[PDB]
DNA sequence: AAAAAAAAAAAAAAAAAAA
DNA sequence: TTTTTTT
């Protein structure tokens, strides 16, 4: 069938030095547990994870000798099996809310407590944590002056152009600079889909993480179990969930074409809080995963072994400049001071307009 | 079976007895393991043998591979891939990397003969067989990503799984297709999740190249053919180059032989599978002595006009104009302030004059002479499908600007004939790239500006059959203002009718007229030759062979041939870049002021421009004598030249 | 089962304009 | 009034 191979990587190892790390954290106490608490109050919507304290924590564990291995180049290596094991961790440890809820406008949870009160009480299903997160998590690209602290090369970062990406960074973390072209409009995306099957019990859940999917019919229930079905089952849009999603793509730098050649084009898709955190026509450093796509969205049946790529944002720098709409502080007060006292004005000004035009 | 070993065990054989190879291995692993990290270049696993070496130790291998390269080429890859991994020593290797498997493929150099084709000569039987084919590259596809081996885990087993996959131009020999279907379950239900970072992905470009129009046959259109190349190497070049690409040309696909035809006269497809590319440039390298006698050339007094001399010496008169595209072939330098934005630092030059006064000739010969050059034609060209055009490529169905003429002369020269005799509406498109050299396409939801820095050089007509020297030079050009103080430098030629110098032209093309091309007699006219014998080409300061130039004696002055030339230009256009003093700005003002302020008949109106053309020429005078600054002696020579360009002589 | 179409190039007839 | 050029 599928011959098998031996690699040095082994993920329970990896799943107890996150945990590790997560709660014995020290930078107030640990700091994760600090967001976590606040988390818990549905106070904060996103979590962001930073490495640099992920490698300076091991680098100074290792004063001990029990480490045996390292993290940041795994997750350099892949890293969406990360997002799962770090989402994994979070809902394991899991704190308790330490303030009031508003209890009542969660819909979703009164949902879940009907479900629950109705098959609990004749004696249950677990429910997959996807439906449950209010959280969402990202990922921060180190500095380089962490990497200068040590002897290692843990760089990343390193702000490739459009063209300098090769089919051998696929599934690794890596940064991109350039010009936003066009932004998309923002569009909820599926991520988990509730049925509801006229009161059979139990409403089937189930979750897609493809671009598509096809829809159930007939539900498993004991009483549909029976050779004819206990009213016919509908999609439920109350009880799904969903992500705010959009699609954004960008351009090379004029600068960094080589000459006799036509800029190119990277698409990115965003998801989560961070939508809506970039315009058209700017300069970032955008800092994502690099993640293939398949064709057979086209519907061509060629192409048998090419597919596209596309990148997934992580975190953006928007770099450029504020306008700030002359925000009132206390060095611009200080400035217009500065300019009162400078007398007259006006004949400065049109002297510092164009000096090079005699 | 067996013979895959014989043969794997005698290329093993063939390597070992040969020391370079292995030393450029070694050398290859030395560089990547100090690329490893020490405080960005990487060399891609692919290593050049020399088939002739080959041939002298074995007749039947060398026949196998030119003739059957299929049975061939994978054993010697094998065998190379072992060989390598023999002397591979990393006892501390990474997890994700070390499962590459690299194969280390090969490229070829050497003698062919019969196996070097054009495009319009390749047959149903040279299909099959390694060749080698020379052409014009004419369009590029973009590049793409393909999927070799994917890797997968599941968390129960904690087994990796890996399955790969091959298609018809992956490998030269078929096998039974895979389908791009992505296991995940295995056999006893277990849930397998793709693993990216671990699985293997490769490039890969599609070109296409035509055959020189120049080697055509009588009243027939030049034809391409279909090239893919792909791991490295793969995106070289550029539309509009002179290449020589060595691969394997095998037919593939059905060719409606199944039940899917439609018609009786179906036929099949071709295409090739690139191994190597080569730079054909119709060489480029500086030797120690070429230095050594570039410099005495350089120390010389005057090897300015000797230099301007040797420009197409089948041209009579016109010397200042062979010293203006000396200069401008080797420009000044340009200036980007961070404030200042840019400055334009190159030359233009334009020509006006009366009918056959020999400005096409020298057109053709800049055309000739220069590195990058593209050819126009005012009559033959449209604006809008000079600069950019919106084409959908075909297999990703999706449209791309396609680069226009201009730009893929950027940083070259483009040379214009029948200037006057364009459309006025293209005129307009000609500002914008002489206003701030770049060009912008909003169309059809693309966004884009494109860089192109070249100069133009350009001949035009006066607006009657010939110039009236009477009349105001505006009134005897068809071309806007606008547009006309843009150039730099504007020539005036006329054939004044004085019986001494017709007689000494008249000798002179009599004199060219009888010429024959040496090792061939005058009863036959000349005919088509073959390539040279390589398809792969590659005692110092005693010999002069070429460095003097003088080919045979005709005059007390010396000249130098046409690659001496070239290669001082190329020395001279990358290892200096010179810098203005005081002296030279005192003259320069002096003279622009006085310019300025001579009040008299003149051909042009002069204005601020012109100083910034006074410092460009000083700047390349400089760089001809290959100085780092500027002495007034080129203040001198800019200001003779302005002179006799504006005022005459 | 379906890629199908915006972008170019080239050929006219009508109207208006300049001599 | 006629031929030219643009739509
Ligand atoms: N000084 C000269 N030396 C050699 N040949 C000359 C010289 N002057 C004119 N000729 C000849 O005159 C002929 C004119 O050819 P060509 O069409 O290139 O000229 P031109 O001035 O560029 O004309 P046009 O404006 O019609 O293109 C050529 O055959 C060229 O050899
Ligand atoms: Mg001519
Ligand atoms: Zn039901």
């Amino acid at each position: 069938a599928l011959p098998s191979i031996q690699l040095p990587v082994d993920y329970n190892n990896l799943f107890n030095e996150i945990t590790d790390f997560l709660v014995t954290f020290k930078q107030k106490g640990p700091k994760y547990m600090a967001m976590l608490q606040k988390v818990a109050n549905r106070e904060l919507n996103s979590v962001i994870i930073d490495l640099d304290d992920i490698l300076q924590y091991q680098n100074e564990k290792f004063l001990q000798g029990t480490q045996a291995d390292d993290l940041v180049s795994a997750i350099q290596q892949n890293a969406n099996h990360f997002t799962e094991l770090f989402c994994r961790a979070i809902d394991n440890n899991m704190p308790l809310p330490t303030k009031e809820i508003d209890y009542k406008d969660d819909v979703l949870d009164v949902i879940l407590n009907q479900r629950r009160l109705r098959n609990e009480r004749m004696l249950t299903e677990l429910f997959p944590p996807n439906l449950t997160r209010r959280y969402f998590l990202y990922f921060k690209p180190l500095s380089q002056n962490c990497a200068r602290r040590y002897r290692k090369k843990a760089i990343s970062s390193k702000p490739l152009s459009v063209r300098q990406i090769k089919g051998d960074f696929l599934g690794q973390l890596i940064t991109v600079r350039g010009i936003i072209t066009r932004v998309s409009d923002v569009k909820p995306a599926v991520e988990v889909i509730a049925y509801t099957c006229d009161q059979c019990g139990y409403e089937v859940f189930q979750e897609v993480n493809s671009r598509t999917f096809t829809p159930l019919s007939e539900c498993t229930s004991e009483e549909c179990s029976q050779n004819q079905t206990k009213g016919q089952l509908f999609m439920s849009t109350r009880a799904s969930k969903f992500s705010a999603f959009q699609e954004c793509k960008i351009q090379e730098l004029s600068q960094q074409v080589p000459v006799g050649h036509i800029p190119r084009s990277l698409n990115i898709h965003v998801n989560g809080t961070l939508v809506r955190s970039l315009s058209p026509g700017d300069i970032v450093d955008v800092t994502g995963i690099f993640l293939p796509a398949p064709y057979t969205g086209f519907k061509a049946l060629k192409a048998g072994l090419l597919t596209e790529t596309y990148l997934e944002a992580q975190f953006v720098r928007q770099h450029k400049k504020k306008f700030a709409s002359f925000s009132l502080t206390s060095d611009v007060e200080e400035r217009v001071m500065e300019l009162i006292t400078s007398g007259d004005v006006y004949n400065r000004l049109a002297k510092s307009i164009a000096p090079e035009i005699y | 079976d067996a013979v895959f070993g014989d043969r794997v065990r005698r290329f093993q054989e063939f390597l070992d007895t040969f020391t370079s190879y292995r030393d450029s291995v070694r050398s290859i692993q030395v560089y990547n393991s100090n690329n490893a990290a020490n405080y960005l270049n990487i060399l891609p696993h692919r290593i050049i043998i020399s088939l002739d070496d080959l041939r002298e130790f074995d007749r039947s291998f060398w026949s196998g591979i030119l003739v059957e390269p299929a049975y061939f080429i994978p054993p010697a890859e094998k065998a190379l891939t072992d060989l390598a991994d023999s002397m591979d020593d990393v006892p501390h290797p990474n997890a994700s990397a070390v499962s590459s498997r690299h194969p280390w493929k090969l490229s070829f150099k050497g003698s062919f003969g019969a196996h070097a084709l054009s495009p319009r000569t390749l047959t149903a039987q040279h299909l099959n067989k390694l060749v080698s084919v020379e052409g014009i590259v004419t369009k590029t596809s973009l590049v793409r990503p393909k999927l070799i081996r994917s890797v997968h885990y599941a968390a129960k087993t904690g087994r990796f799984h890996y399955r790969d996959y091959t298609d018809a131009t992956t490998t030269l020999t078929t096998r039974i297709p895979t389908p791009a279907i992505y296991p995940t379950e295995d056999t006893e239900g277990n849930k397998l999740t793709t693993e990216y970072g671990y699985s293997t992905f490769i490039d890969h470009q599609r070109i296409t190249v035509q055959e020189m129009p120049e080697m055509a046959p009588a009243g027939q259109l030049p034809r391409s053919i279909d090239v893919i190349l792909d791991d490295d190497l793969v995106d070289k070049t550029k539309p509009g180059d002179r290449v020589n690409v060595v691969g394997v040309f095998k037919s593939l696909g059905a060719g409606g032989m199944n039940q899917s035809n439609s018609n009786t006269l179906i036929g099949f497809k071709t295409l090739i599978l690139g191994n190597t590319v080569y730079p054909l440039h119709a060489r480029q390298m500086l030797t120690d002595f070429d230095i050594r006698n570039i410099n005495k050339l350089s120390k010389k007094k005057d090897i300015f006009d000797i230099l301007s001399q040797s420009l197409a010496p089948s041209i009579y008169g016109h010397d200042h104009i062979k010293k203006a595209i000396l200069l401008m072939l080797m420009g000044g330098v340009e200036k980007n302030l961070e404030n200042g934005s840019h400055l334009r630092g190159d030359i233009n030059i334009l020509m006006v004059g009366d009918p056959s006064t020999a400005k096409s000739q020298l057109l053709r010969f800049v055309l000739n002479t220069a590195s990058l050059a593209i050819a126009t034609t005012g009559r033959g060209s449209s604006g809008v499908g000079l600069t950019a055009a919106v084409t959908t490529d075909r297999e990703t169905g999706e449209r791309r600007l396609e680069a226009g003429a201009m730009v893929l002369a950027d940083r070259g020269v483009v040379c214009i004939d029948e200037f006057d005799k364009m459309t006025d509406v293209d005129r307009v498109a000609i500002h914008e790239v002489m206003e701030q050299q770049t060009v912008t396409i909003a169309k059809a939801g693309i966004h884009t500006t494109l860089n192109a820095r070249c100069s133009v050089i350009a001949a035009a007509n006066p607006v009657f059959g010939q110039y009236d020297v009477n009349r105001d030079p505006h009134q005897n050009i068809a071309l806007p203002d606008s547009l006309l103080s843009r150039f730099d430098l504007l020539f005036v030629v006329t054939d004044d009718i004085n019986e001494i110098r017709d007689r000494s032209i008249s000798e002179h093309v009599l004199r060219t007229h009888r010429y024959l091309p040496p090792g061939y007699l005058e009863g036959e006219p000349v005919r088509e030759r073959l390539n040279l014998s390589l398809a792969v080409g590659e005692q110092a300061g005693a010999k002069l062979a070429k460095n003097k130039g003088n080919y045979n004696g005709t005059e007390i002055p010396k000249l130098v041939t046409i690659p001496f030339l070239r290669k001082y230009v190329q020395y001279a256009k990358e290892r200096v870049i010179p810098q203005l003093t005081q002296e030279a700005i005192n003259v320069i003002v002096k003279n622009y002021t006085d310019l300025r302020n001579d009040d008299n008949t003149k051909k042009s109106p002069i204005t601020a421009r012109t100083l910034e053309t006074l410092i460009r020429l000083a700047t390349a005078h400089a760089k001809v004598r290959l100085s780092k600054t500027v002495n007034k002696v080129d203040a001198k020579v800019a200001a003779n030249l302005l002179r006799f360009a504006l005022l005459g002589e």
